[PDB]
RNA sequence: GAACUCGCUGUGAAGAUGCAGUGUACCCGCGGCAAGACGGAAA
RNA sequence: GUGAAGAGGGAAACAACCCAGACCGCCAGCUAAGGUCCCAAAGUCAUGGUUAAGUGGGAAACGCGGAAGAUGUAACGGGGCUAAACCAUGCACCGAAGCUGCGGCAGCGACGCUUAUGCGUUGUUGGGUAGGGGAGCGUUCUGUAAGCCUGCGAAGGUGUGCUGUGAGGCAUGCUGGAGGUAUCAGAAGUGCGAAUGCUGACAUAAGUAACGAUAAAGCGGGUGAAAAGCCC
RNA sequence: CCCGGCGAGGGGAGUGAAAAAGAACCUGAAACCGUGUACGUACAAGCAGUGGGAGCACGCUUAGGCGUGUGACUGCGUACC
């Protein structure tokens, strides 16, 4: 902190004001180390405790013909679907480019599954080669 | 029904304007006057002041009845202080309400 | 239920007079202390004057016990940069002076032991002017 | 020569009951003009007795 | 069940933040002593 | 993430001024000296609330002496007569019916004589 | 007209129509109970006692309500030992409604 | 630090306005001595 | 052994003198030391004796003498006690937080049902410095949270009542006029009473010094509501 | 519009939802200075409190001795780090 030593002990001091914090935080990152393994296993958990709670849905395939938002709302109206998670394999134009739209509605691929968004959100969606992808991917 | 008049920032000491005012208190207005305005203290003229206002506004705007006119409650406060280098100028704040009954 | 309290002005106090002559000095005083405490009777509470109004006649034949006469002397300091007073003095002046200071030393110092010493009334000679209240003599 | 203790709000008041002013009440109506005036005093419209005075 | 999960118990524990008042044990000295 | 104490200071004067109510000017207005104030008067409380037994005991049995003497017997006496009687009757119990009902009072003490010797 | 009894260990003297506190008991709200110890009995002669646990006194009490007694603070605290420890308490009461005198 | 701020005897970190006993004193201001005043200072 | 690190009762006031180790509460009782004339609660109790001097109620060696206590009684705590002093014995009473009577709270050993336990209980602990261990309350933000309350009233301030063994929580009148946020997890710039600690405001001595070279001021008129310090 | 000194300031009316937003201008506790209300005090001594507690006014149960505001009086009691 910018100031003076001269005696009047010295003005930059924590006890008076316009002081600078003995305690000073520092810069460093806060990320945590996980082990592929650990993440394997609580994949594993969470996955199995979503099936035997009935809480996981599995289709073959959920597509839309062209990207139209009105088409997939009507879509989701059919099965009762408000907050639910889309996961899929190979990123289609037509699914992708209407995901960001819906805040309730969004769209992922296996690779980067996300553990948080699996745990949040109410229902998954999965697809008949998304499984077995996410599966081969554990093992 | 009363009448209030508040005069702000006054230009003395909130002690003389208190002992100058507890000779008021209480009094009819008809003699209060008169022997307000016959006194050896400066902060009398404010007091005279501020009350020939609140009864000019009393008259102006409700029934005069100058004759039955009885002060209630009188107060002086202190207000606002500035300092400076020789130091503080006291100020205060002279409120007086004044009912016929 | 609560403990009883005694309400000052529900006090029924009335006149006693006793007389010293011949009598122990300090079991008298004590007496008369106990009977102006209110102890004596059953509805005592340390709080409220409770006693009774006593009255003391025929000091002056008080019966001195022992060879306290000279012996015994009490000094008073007025509060200066001392004031002597022999007993034999004060007894032939006034023997009231002696009673009240003892029945002062009896009761408890403080206010209240003031008000309940204004009880007290010692006279000098046999006959009184307080016959008007119909005092009950009780000798004791 | 020098303070030592706190005085509370009971000193200030007790030592300040002694200065409170007082209220002439000597005040007297002129017999001609018939207007309050201080007694021994010159009335603004200038009488004083019943008599005519300067009145400047 | 969106979020309800908890560590097992005896896995977290709060620590001991002395210089804290009376009622926290340690409060002065820094446990240090004099 | 910096946090402000101004809620809990104000809650912690709050509470600990509303029990020092009149303490004579600046105990009931100062904290620094309201906080001595309100712990030396809940120590003074506790020790008074300690000793309030043996008060009243020494009232009670101030009470009773004074209905024994009046009925002309000693308070010594009398506790022994009533011990021996085979009466556990409470000295509290003794007081009231000595202070309300005369009559009550002096039917005891004499049976206490009687069963005495 | 009164009696004189104890129920929690502390004697009470109550007369008819008085409503008492005693200590906390466990009896029901809806039941009436009967507290056949006795130790003294005002009428207008009184009944003395030879012995205590006297047969002839029968008292029948009902209770009404149920609660505690008012709120009490106890600080312990020394000077100059930094130890200084407050805590509330209070304490389950009863009253009964009496009816009837037995002589 | 706050005082509803008296004198003696005893106790007291050792000469106590605040502790125990005793005694004095209606409440409150004004001009002086400074005997106290552990405030400076004075071997 | 006590203080260290234990409060209470008695000795006038006490930490080393005597009794006695405080979980809390109840207008109950019984005791230890210590007392039973008042102050101040209990025997002015009973029996065998000394005291003539207030020695008691301060004093060694030596045969009532030896033997003086001081700001004011001041070496019974004051009175006074010729026993209300003292030596011996007897029965009693007062007497603490010690014990018992009743109600309640938390832990620790032992068991019979029983399980991620509540009972029947059986005993005990609960004074505490340094220190150690365990269990909890309050606040910011993050996901919860595009949920919920909210201009029919949120925070912040303020008064009342209720509740918990506690830090606290709950509902409500009032200025207030725009945000607050359930439960569950994650980090503190996380809880203030002192360091001649710092910043802003204020009481204080008090309406008390003093108004600053002891060259000295006035009278009539004028302006100004108000003139002895302005102008003539 | 009026008082006030053609000052300052205040009052009424009006604008403004609020002027309780008036330019010394969002919300406005405390330290500090008061008014009105109920209580106590001018013969009583000491960390100024506590326990008990008659009295003095109010809401109450539309008395049933309940609470709120103060405490005449007394036992006890030498602040914090």
């Amino acid at each position: 902190v910018t100031g003076s030593g001269k005696k009047p002990g010295s003005i930059k001091s924590p006890i008076w004001r316009s002081g600078g914090v003995t305690f000073a935080a520092r810069p460093q990152d806060h990320s945590q180390k996980v082990n592929k393994k650990m993440y394997r296993g609580a994949l594993k958990s969470i996955l199995s405790e979503l099936v035997r709670q009935d809480r996981l849905i599995v289709v073959e395939k959920f597509s839309v013909e062209a990207p139209k938002t009105k088409l997939l709302a009507q879509k989701l109206k059919d099965m009762a679907l408000e907050d639910v998670l889309i996961i899929t394999g190979e990123l289609d134009e037509n699914l992708f480019l209407a995901a960001r739209n819906l805040h309730k509605v969004d769209v992922r691929d296996a690779t980067g599954i996300d553990p948080v968004s699996l745990i949040a959100f109410d229902k998954v969606v999965m697809t008949a080669d998304a499984v077995k992808q996410v599966e081969e991917m554990l093992a | 029904m009363e009448t209030i008049a508040k005069h702000r920032h006054a230009r003395s000491s909130a002690q003389k304007v208190r002992l100058v005012a507890d000779l008021i208190r209480g009094k009819k207005v008809s003699q209060a006057l008169d022997i307000l305005t016959y006194t050896n203290k400066k902060a009398a003229v404010l007091v005279k002041k501020v009350l020939e206002s609140a009864i000019a506004n009393a008259e102006h705007n409700d029934g005069a009845d100058i004759d039955d006119l009885k002060v209630t409650k009188i107060f002086v406060d202190e207000g606002p202080s500035m300092k400076r280098i020789m130091i503080l100028k006291r100020t205060s704040h002279i409120t007086v309400v004044v009912s016929d009954r | 239920m609560k403990t009883f309290t005694a309400k000052p002005e529900t006090v029924k106090r009335d006149w006693y007079v006793v007389d010293a002559t011949g009598k122990t000095l300090g079991r008298l005083a004590t007496e008369l202390a106990r009977r102006l405490r209110g102890k004596h009777k059953a509805e005592y509470t340390p709080h409220v004057d409770t006693g009774d109004y006593i009255i003391v006649l025929n000091a002056d034949k008080v019966a001195v016990t022992g060879n306290k006469r000279t012996d015994k002397v009490y000094y008073h300091h007025t509060g200066h940069i001392i004031k002597q007073a022999t007993f034999e003095e004060m007894i032939a002046r006034r023997p009231e002076r002696v009673i009240e200071i003892a029945v002062k030393g009896m009761l408890p110092k403080g206010p209240l032991g003031r008000a309940m010493f204004r009880k007290l009334k010692v006279y000098a000679g046999n006959e009184h002017n307080h016959a008007a209240q119909q005092p009950q003599v009780l000798d004791i | 020569a020098v303070q030592q203790n706190k005085p509370t709000r009971s000193k200030r008041g007790m030592r300040r009951s002694h200065d409170a002013l007082t209220a002439v009440t000597s005040l007297s109506v002129d017999k001609t003009s018939g207007e309050k005036h201080l007694r021994h005093h010159i009335t603004a419209d200038g009488y004083y007795r019943g008599r005519k005075v300067i009145a400047k | 069940r969106l979020n309800t999960l908890s560590p097992a118990e005896g896995s977290k524990k709060a620590g001991k933040r002395l210089g804290r008042g009376i009622g926290s044990g340690l409060g002065k000295t820094g446990g240090r002593g004099h | 993430a910096r946090v402000k104490r101004g809620v809990i200071a104000r809650a912690r004067h709050k509470k600990i001024l509303k029990q020092a109510k009149g303490y004579y000017g600046a105990r009931s207005r100062v904290y620094r000296v309201a906080f001595q104030a309100v712990i030396k008067a809940g120590q003074y409380a506790y020790r008074d609330r300690r000793q309030r037994k043996r008060q009243f005991r020494q009232l009670w049995i101030a009470r009773i002496n004074a209905a024994a003497r009046q009925n002309g017997i000693s308070y010594s006496k009398f506790i022994n007569g009533l011990k021996k009687a085979s009466v556990e009757i409470d000295r509290k119990i003794l007081a009231d019916i000595a202070v309300f009902d005369k009559v009550a009072f002096t039917a005891l003490v004499e049976k206490a004589k009687a069963a005495l010797a | 007209m009164y009696a004189v009894f104890q129920s929690g260990g502390k004697q009470h003297r109550v007369s008819e129509g008085q409503t008492v506190r005693l200590e906390k008991l466990d009896i029901a709200t809806g039941e009436t109970v009967e507290f056949a110890e006795v130790l003294m009995i005002a009428n207008g002669e009184e009944v003395k006692i030879g012995v205590p646990f006297v047969d002839g006194g029968v008292i029948k009490a009902e209770v009404v309500a149920h609660g505690r007694g008012e709120k009490v603070k106890i600080v312990k605290f020394r000077r100059r030992k930094h130890y200084r420890k407050q805590q509330g308490h209070r304490q389950w009461f009863t009253d009964v409604k009496i009816t009837g005198i037995s002589a």
